RNA sequence: UCUGGUGCCAGCAGCCGCGGUAAUUCCAGCUCCAAUAGCGUAUAUUAAAAUUGUUGCAGUUAAAACGCUCGUAGUUGAAU
RNA sequence: AAGUUAAGGGAGUGAAGACGAUCAGAUACCGUCGUAAUCUUAACCAUAAACUAUGCCGACUAGGUGUUGGAUGAAGUGCUUCCUUCAGUACCUUAUGAGAAAUCAAAGUCUUUGGGUUCU
RNA sequence: UAUGUUCGUUA
């Protein structure tokens, strides 16, 4: 038993043999604008990726989570 | 002909939803249809709805949460009594613990569950689960 | 008559060990190649050997596919050492 | 089973398309199926191009071409090698 | 996003909300200074009030109109 | 048991840095290597075993220009009973090579399935949560939840299936050509492996992404 | 900011081909006249300094690998990986290296770099058998089947690409603590530039 | 894949099939299996059969979209 | 389409037929001729692989290349092209859509089975 | 782009 990852961008859960599926790490920066070793994570599910539409939703995730704003 | 209003939108509904889109537009709304949508709403399957209500029986815009399986009218609406809700229950619904039967009752749209708790059960209109 | 991979796969492994001891002439070329190699066929001895040295004759002409010795470093390092209208009206666009 | 999307012919939005005759057997094919070739070629070869154009007069005449235009059943166009059977993959190639 | 859309003006007739994409205008001949009331896809032809002169051609749309002549919307 | 490291997902398991085959689900990494179960499900110092059966073997012919050629191709069928099952298929020219490459595909196939209780938390799930259904050619298959003291109320094959899936309450009801065992145990596999990707009501919530366990030991494989 | 601007606008990346596509209506901002798109370079910037700012995340640089089967692509990929950690393999990429365990280079990484969507589709292919999520140098018709961070930029030009990964690796370099933000660079795009 | 006999005969066999000299299938012996004071056979009928389908079939190519359109009965029918 | 009835027409083609060939035979394929028919008018017949072998109405689901007919807006030279849109009509790619597969943007939105309806 | 038929039954 477990409870498996949900996609970020279509909120559908990710099955155990989807290898299509993506885990995407996106770090911060301090004043400066340098990395620290702490960082954000998205999950994007196989079947976005496969129809293309990934890059629009990670987009509109970032744009969410305020780590680049031109929207769209 | 469009015949039935509401399955055309919970068609609509559930073709948006297997794309993911996330807000979706039904033409041609109606009371029936809103009462259904809040019900849903109210048991947690979408997020806010809203009714653009111009001159020409207006539409409706919802925001889908990625969180309904399948929504579908049946047709035709089939006059149940209160004995055979489970009947109907044990064929459509996907499970015993969740997912709900929508019946059109004396005292307005209610789910099978509290049809069952209200008593008068009454005519189907759909399921979402 | 074309030449088969075994042997050809054989004058490749050679050449890359001792290419400081490998030299222009043909029949020095030939004799390194039984003194440094384990071929029991005399055949093959000298078979290979056309092959190495006509490999050999296709340097100093252009690249022969491998070789990565001390010579090809030398020329890495040699070797190393208004607008368009619409896109100036997306530059006074932006700033 | 359905070999060809278009089944074999170009007809479309259409019911029934007036037949032409094979220029070779004369079999009835329908034109929208008929395999059409405009044939434009010179009255006769090179050399007596070359002798014609010395034994004429006027010093320029040009030698009138000849435009045919013939139109082949399937067997008939197969037969003179105006198609070929072409693999399964290649078969949706046009140009 | 379909609700705050801004750009449904380009859109086809019977967008989000239906709205007609006629109007109607008002007609100053220049040297007649004539006030009279045009309908943009006028059906028939169509007269002046002070001086009787051709005002626009009825087309399958927005009429040809004159060579000159101020015509203002009619919006508020 | 003293394989030589060349992999990354089979080194950080034969170590031991990887503690259960849950997160490995999780992050759906491929399981590229019987090893991911040989230092997994060992006969000694585990809580349970694996089961290998031989559900079928198929002889199949090519038919070129002298004879027939004859291979043997053979469906195995793995699982713990415990939420854990697989099917594997492997065609060899004898027998034994196609038993051991099938018991091998079924190895890595692995996958969980949800069981689902009916009646209590309390009580183990002993039942699919779910009227999970599944096809495969031309057999679509549908497991329906069933009370608790039921048996598996299917066909012998659903029935050796779903002990492996370590389900032990179910209707079962077919249609297609069933007698393909092949496409039958494709198609109940299917189902099975559809339980733990429904997003049922209770899944709703939200939960954090956890590290992936190659980000988290990155620094593990970078001794070497 | 204001010289890091400056030293990228000379070159040809504004320029895109034709074939508008669709799922880059986002990064197009008009068609030039003669029928040849321009990308916005006002998110082209930010895509890069994200998309540096995902490689970054990686703790150990090595396990990203960089593809560009194209002969302007590969100086570009090779100075890229040796400059920053993570490494690259460029011209012909044999089929198998990311699910196939048995061949003698397999070697996948964690993330994957692609010059080339049209080009290397290959990788692209192979990633979503291994969970690898791509970043891409997208041209105006590139396509974005398994690719989540689209670079919008020219895919062609080989000063283009040159200087697409030069400042690509500028970026990741002042991501960490390797030199500061505030002082120009020394590293000339020509020495990342296809001989 | 026990032993005899018969040897495309006699025969068995619901179906697939067995039987021309090594018959795991006939005729016997031994053994074993199954149900058991019960066990076969024939016909009918139910499930199996989602192969009559309201639930719940199929109709491009497996059987199956009327040549096409109009049209009455019938069936169905926007929002308020 | 063929066929039937009655007038007309009757060139070319040509079920029948007659020859000439080919062949073991050849009543066939090939050739020469040739009746009905083919064409017109007025009546019948009601059938075709009458085929996209895919009933009709409605909704939804995706990109691109075209093209036919309108309409809107914009510009090289009153002229000519582009954009948007509606209605046709095709084609190509794609399917974590379907299907037994061939394949299909409908043959999808079907064991997560019900929009209406007719026929088989 | 002349002609060129047939192969008993079973396993």
């Amino acid at each position: 038993i477990y409870i498996p990852r949900k996609c970020s961008a279509t909120s559908r859960l990710i099955p155990a043999k989807e290898h299509g599926a993506v885990q995407i790490n996106v770090g911060m920066v301090d004043a400066n604008g340098v990395y620290n070793g702490k960082t954000e994570t998205f999950a994007i599910s196989g079947h976005v990726r496969q129809n293309g539409e990934s890059d629009a939703c990670l987009n509109r995730l970032m744009y969410e989570k305020k780590l680049l704003s031109f929207q769209n | 002909v469009r015949m039935s209003v509401l399955a055309d939108c919970l068609k609509t509904i559930n073709n948006a939803e297997k794309r993911g889109r996330r807000q979706v537009l039904i033409r041609p709304s109606s009371k029936v249809v809103i009462k259904f949508l809040q019900y849903m709403q109210k048991k947690g399957y979408i997020g806010s709805f809203e009714i653009v209500d111009d001159h020409r029986s207006g539409k409706i815009v919802v925001n889908l949460l990625g969180r309904i399986n399948k929504c579908a009218v049946i047709s035709p609406r089939y006059d149940v009594k209160l004995d055979e809700i489970e009947k109907i229950i044990t064929s459509i619904l996907p499970s015993r613990l969740f997912g709900h039967l929508i019946l059109t009752t004396p005292y307005g749209i209610m789910d099978h569950e509290e049809a069952r708790r209200k008593h008068t059960g009454g005519k189907v209109l759909g399921f979402f689960f | 008559r074309v030449r088969t991979k075994t042997i050809k796969r054989a004058a490749r492994q050679i050449v890359e060990k001792y290419y400081a001891k490998l030299t222009l002439d043909f029949q020095i070329n030939k004799k390194i190649t039984e003194e440094v190699a384990i071929i029991p066929s005399k055949r093959m001895k000298n078979k290979v050997a056309g092959f190495v040295t006509h490999l050999m004759k296709r340097i100093q002409k252009g690249p022969v596919r491998g070789i990565s010795l001390k010579l090809q470093e030398e020329e890495r390092e040699r070797r190393l050492d208004y607008v368009e209208p619409d896109t100036l009206r997306m530059i006074k666009s932006l700033g | 089973p359905k070999k060809r999307r278009n089944g074999g012919r170009s007809k479309h939005n259409r019911g029934h398309v007036n037949p032409l005759r094979c220029s070779n057997c004369g079999r009835c094919v329908p034109k929208d199926k008929a395999i059409k070739r405009f044939n434009i070629r010179n009255i006769v070869d090179t050399s007596a191009q070359r002798d014609i154009k010395e034994a004429s007069v006027y010093s320029t005449f040009q030698l009138p071409k000849l435009y045919i235009k013939q139109c082949y059943c399937v067997s008939c166009a197969i037969h003179s090698r105006f198609v070929r059977v072409r693999s399964r993959e290649q078969r949706r190639v046009r140009k | 996003n379909p609700d705050p859309v801004e750009e449904s003006k380009k859109h086809k007739l019977k967008r989000l909300i239906p709205t007609p994409n006629s109007y109607f205008m008002d007609v100053k001949c220049p040297g007649c200074l004539q006030i009279t009331t045009l309908f943009s896809h006028a059906q028939n032809v169509v007269l002046c009030g002070s001086c009787n002169i051709m005002l626009c051609q009825p087309t399958g749309g927005k009429c040809k109109l004159t060579e000159g002549c101020s015509f203002r919307k009619k919006i508020e | 048991k003293n394989w030589v490291p060349v992999t990354k997902l089979g080194r950080l398991v034969k170590e031991g840095k990887i503690v259960s085959i849950e997160e490995i689900y999780l992050h759906s990494l491929p399981i590229k290597e019987y090893q991911i179960i040989d230092y997994f499900f060992q006969p000694n110092e585990c809580s349970h075993p694996l089961k290998d059966d031989v559900v079928k073997i198929m002889p199949v012919q090519k038919q070129t220009r002298a004879g027939q050629r004859t291979r043997f191709k053979a469906f195995v069928a793995i699982g713990d009973g415990n939420g854990h099952c697989g099917l594997g298929v492997k065609c060899a020219k004898e027998v034994a090579t196609a038993i051991r490459g099938a018991i091998i595909s079924a190895k890595l196939s692995l996958i969980p399935v949800r069981r689902g209780y009916w009646g209590n938390k309390i009580g183990d799930p002993h039942t699919v949560p779910m009227k999970v259904s599944g096809k495969c050619g031309s057999v679509r298959i549908r497991l329906v939840p069933a009370p608790r003291g039921t048996q598996i109320v299917g066909a012998p094959t659903t029935k050796k299936m779903l002990n492996f899936a370590g389900i032990k309450d179910c209707f079962s009801s077919s249609c297609g050509k069933t007698k393909t065992k092949g496409n039958f145990l494709r198609a109940i596999f299917n189902a099975l492996s559809k339980t733990y990707g429904y997003l049922t009501p209770d899944l709703w919530k939200v939960t954090n992404f956890d590290k992936s366990p190659y980000e988290e030991w990155s620094d593990f494989l970078e001794t070497y | 900011k204001e010289e890091s601007i400056a030293k990228m606008l000379i070159c040809k990346v504004h320029i895109g081909t034709k074939n508008l596509e669709n799922k880059m209506k986002r990064y197009v901002y008009t068609r030039a006249k003669d029928g040849v798109h321009i990308i916005n370079l006002a998110k082209t910037y930010e895509k890069l300094q994200l998309a540096a700012r995902i490689i970054v995340a990686i703790s150990n640089p090595a396990d990203v690998v960089v593809v560009s089967a194209r002969p302007f692509g590969s100086r570009a990929v090779l100075k890229f990986a040796q400059y920053t950690g993570a490494q690259a393999i460029a011209g012909r990429w044999t089929p198998g290296m990311l699910t196939n365990q048995i061949i003698q280079k397999f070697t996948e990484p964690r993330l994957l770099i692609v010059t080339d969507p049209r080009t290397d589709a290959q990788s692209v292919k192979e990633s979503a058998y291994a969970n690898i999520p791509v970043i891409a140098l997208c041209d105006s018709d590139s396509p974005l089947e398994h690719v989540d961070i689209a670079i919008p930029c020219n895919n062609k030009g080989k000063e283009s690409i040159a200087l697409m990964y030069w400042l690509l690796a500028q970026e990741v370099l002042y991501l960490k603590g390797v030199i500061p933000r505030s002082e120009p660079w020394n590293v000339m795009v020509d020495m990342f530039l296809w001989r």
